[PDB]
RNA sequence: GGGGAGUGAAAUAGAUCCUGAAACCGCAUGCAUACAAGCAGUGGGAGCACCUUUGUGGUGUGACUGCGUACCUUUUGUAUA
RNA sequence: CUAAAACUAUGUGCCGAAGCUGCGGAUGUAUACUUUGUAUACGUGGUAGGGGAGCGUUCUGUAAGCCGAUGAAGGUGUGUU
């Protein structure tokens, strides 16, 4: 039962090289280099699934800060005031309202201010 | 004495970006009608109204 | 008409006719669900903010179907330690369409 | 419609012939013939042979007019090498590859 | 829904003039850089230049506290074997007040193509007059 | 050496002649690229081009941006120069 | 950076991890009743190393069967599980 390694080996190399399209030089042509390139890409993607949620929350907090400082507060005091008024809108929606609807955001800032005083 | 890394195919084509050829100065001798290299005797021995080796 | 609703542990800002994906639901494809824990309603310089809920506000939606997102590939590796591991993932979702916002 | 001519097995390397092929790509047939006539390069003779053959094919088998023709396509490919041995100093031996090319011309109006 | 980025084609930079007479240098530089980057706008996007233009006038009337007018050193290297060059704050302010704001503000910005493109919107003039009267700047009381 | 003609079911079955992969090397089209510093990806993300529908679609490219020093072996311990 | 953007003392907020909570999914062990089906609970970082369960490859029987010139194996793309 002599077994030849021609078809399965060729298909494995082919599948690894099909996942390396767009890479530069030997990284999309040479199996040894493309294999390390695909593994490192998977590692990077695993770590950036975690980092994406931090980056987006930082962006929401910055936009809410910009919106609150036009209404007379800092981010800290608006978030504290909204928590003291039992408003539970999260930051993803607050940043949306800051970026698209200035009147409703002024209403929210007034509610927070009233809660603080 | 020798390289430590092979040269990418891009840096090898970047060096050859000065390797192109140019044309020569060719004119029409309407004394005879033919094309010839400017300032040179034609293939059959004509130049500016004279013939060598008739 | 821009209401704010809760679903699947997250919050959404919706209008009428909008189609959106949320986490998997138990409801049946073709049924009708109703969100009656509404956080804010804006109808144009008329703004109802819930503390934490707007009292008599309704948002109705229809279940179009259930599906899966595209495949994600998880790769764990430890260099120089003889350790590699790989996994696949597709996440489930329910697709809703917003029918009415009461206010 | 393009009319083709092939010159397979030229005894020159493709890198040397590509320089002459770059000079006439896309030009009128008479202008390219002039360029090739007044060149001091060795690849110019082979490229002129292939171009003359393509013009003759276009006018004989396809019956086209010549003053309207153009060098629409031209490219050079590599052929098969000849392997030889060169004795070096102190008993060492080097390998010499003698290279070949294929010229392809396509003439069209 | 999702968080949208600002489109560069929809961005609108505005023009402001700020007077520097009798002002601490760094406490002005932080405001200038915050306006140059666009952090005061609710459309702020870290990969988009949504900032504003600033004009500084009377750049030679800016101040430092303590003993820094004589003791703060500015350095340079020409990249020749001994080419380190040194100057003062007070020698440099009576001779090139544009470079003091250049350094103070550029140190407070990102370091890459977008940071190079933001510093272009700062215009520093030593005297009371600027040439950009056609742009209609506003008086920003920083 | 080729282009027609002709044979043959087939001529990129034409004698280096069944099938005809990869490394490597060209020609053509689309997009990007000559003020900007590093394992070349990854998370975002504008614009353009082509398909298509009246799209919160598909395909290619990727300005700008956060993070990020190959693999194996041997070691107390390696981006390791 | 100088009545600080330093130091000491006090207070009120906020940011901040793959920690914890929320929502969806997989899996190990033990238990409870059907009597094999789900709940409940605790768990699920790993080198040397031990245990368990699988994919694919060539060949023999099943096979004088089943698919194939209305196109097999092989090669090259696309879509999907
Ligand atoms: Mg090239
Ligand atoms: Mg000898
Ligand atoms: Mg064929
Ligand atoms: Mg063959
Ligand atoms: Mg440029
Ligand atoms: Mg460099
Ligand atoms: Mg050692
Ligand atoms: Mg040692
Ligand atoms: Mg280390
Ligand atoms: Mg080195
Ligand atoms: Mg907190
Ligand atoms: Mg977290
Ligand atoms: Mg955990
Ligand atoms: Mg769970
Ligand atoms: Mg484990
Ligand atoms: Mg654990």
């Amino acid at each position: 039962a002599r077994v030849k390694r021609g078809v399965v080996a060729h298909r494995r190399h082919k599948k690894i090289l099909a996942r390396a399209k767009g890479y530069y030089g030997a990284r999309s042509r040479v199996y040894r280099v493309a294999f390390q390139a695909v593994i490192k890409a998977g590692q990077y993607a695993y770590r950036d699934r975690r980092q994406k949620k931090r980056q987006f929350r930082a962006l929401w907090i910055a936009r809410i800060n910009a919106g609150a400082r036009q209404n007379g507060l800092s981010y800290s005091r608006m978030i504290d005031g909204l928590k003291k008024a039992q408003v539970i809108i999260d930051r993803r929606v607050l940043a949306d309202i800051a970026m698209h609807d200035a009147v409703a955001f002024a209403a929210l800032a007034e509610k927070a201010k009233g809660a603080l005083a | 004495a020798v390289q430590q890394n092979r040269k990418s195919r891009s840096r090898r084509d970047m060096r050859r970006s000065h390797d192109a050829l140019t044309e020569n100065a060719l004119t029409v001798d309407q004394a005879t009608g033919e094309t010839h290299r400017r300032h040179h005797v034609t293939k059959d021995g004509f130049y500016r109204g004279r013939q060598l080796f008739a | 008409m821009y209401a704010v609703i809760q679903s699947g542990g997250k919050q959404h800002r919706v209008v009428e006719g909008e189609t959106l994906k949320v986490e998997l639901l138990k409801a049946e494809s073709g049924a009708t669900i109703t969100f009656d824990d509404v956080l804010m309603v804006v109808n144009g310089d008329n703004i109802q903010i819930g503390a934490p809920v707007v009292a008599g506000a309704k948002v109705t939606a229809e279940v179009i179907g259930h599906g899966r997102h595209d495949k994600i590939r998880i790769i764990k590796m430890r260099r120089r330690k003889h350790y590699r591991k790989q996994q696949g993932h597709r996440q489930w979702f329910t697709e809703l369409k917003i029918t009415g916002i009461s206010g | 419609m393009e009319v083709t001519a092939k010159l397979r097995g030229a005894a020159i390397s493709a890198q040397k012939a590509r320089l002459v092929a770059d000079l006439i790509r896309g030009k009128s047939v008479a202008h390219a013939l002039n360029i090739l006539n007044f060149s001091n390069k060795k690849a110019a003779v082979l490229v002129k042979k292939a171009l003359e053959s393509a013009i003759a094919n276009a006018e004989h088998n396809n019956s086209l007019d010549v003053d309207d023709l153009k060098v629409s396509t031209i490219y050079v490919d590599e052929g098969m090498s000849l392997k030889r041995i060169m004795p070096r100093a102190k008993g060492r031996a080097d390998r010499i590859t003698k290279r070949t090319c294929h010229i392809t011309v396509k003439v069209g109006v | 829904m999702k968080t949208l980025s600002a489109k560069p084609a929809e961005v609108q930079h505005d023009w402001f003039v700020v007077d520097a007479t009798g002002k601490t240098l760094g406490r002005l530089a932080t405001e200038i850089a915050r306006r140059l980057r666009g952090k005061h706008k609710t459309s702020y996007t870290p990969h988009v230049d949504a900032g504003d233009y600033i004009i500084v006038i009377n750049a030679e009337q800016v101040q430092v506290t303590g003993n820094k007018a004589l003791d703060k050193k500015y350095y340079r290297h020409t990249e020749f074997p001994g080419g380190l060059k040194e100057t003062n704050f007070e020698k440099l302010v009576a001779h090139k007040p544009e470079e003091i704001f250049e350094r103070a503000v550029k140190g407070m910005l990102p370091k890459g193509p977008l940071g190079y493109a933001m510093i272009k919107k700062m215009k520093v003039y030593a005297g009371s007059e600027h040439p950009h009267a056609a742009q209609q700047p506003q008086v920003l009381d920083i």
